[PDB]
């Protein structure tokens, strides 16, 4: 129910991919 | 360390009997996400000695998580697979906490 579950549209990149980009 | 913290990971946005039933809900949902975590924490990562789920501000909009692992070699691997996995939409931001 929540483990996993990436934000809507990134399921194709990996989290510290997605991390470095916030700001 | 044995310590861990997934930071801001527990989210929650939004008469007297109302707030009765708020209190059971968030109860419930508190308890829903806490043996979320714990199991999965026990599962993968390793003995969980103490856990706790805390609210930040006293808002309870928004709270850390801590584990202390039984093991300081299961905390600091856990650190490491944490911040490669997505929990609920957002990425986790794992730590080890002094």
């Amino acid at each position: 129910k929540y483990w996993d579950v990436p934000p809507p549209g990134f399921e194709h990149i990996t989290p510290m991919q997605y991390k470095a980009m916030q700001a | 360390s044995q310590t861990i913290a997934l930071l801001n990971i527990y989210r929650n946005p939004q008469d007297g009997l109302r707030s009765a039933v708020s209190d059971v809900e968030m109860q419930e949902h508190y308890d829903e996400f806490f043996e979320e975590v714990f199991t999965e924490m026990e599962e993968k990562y390793g003995e969980v000695e103490e856990m706790n789920v805390c609210d930040n501000l006293g808002d309870h909009l928004v709270g850390n998580v801590y584990v202390k692992f039984r093991r300081e070699e299961d905390a600091e691997k856990a650190v490491i697979d944490l911040n490669n996995r997505w929990f609920n939409g957002q990425p986790i931001h794992a730590e080890l906490s002094p």
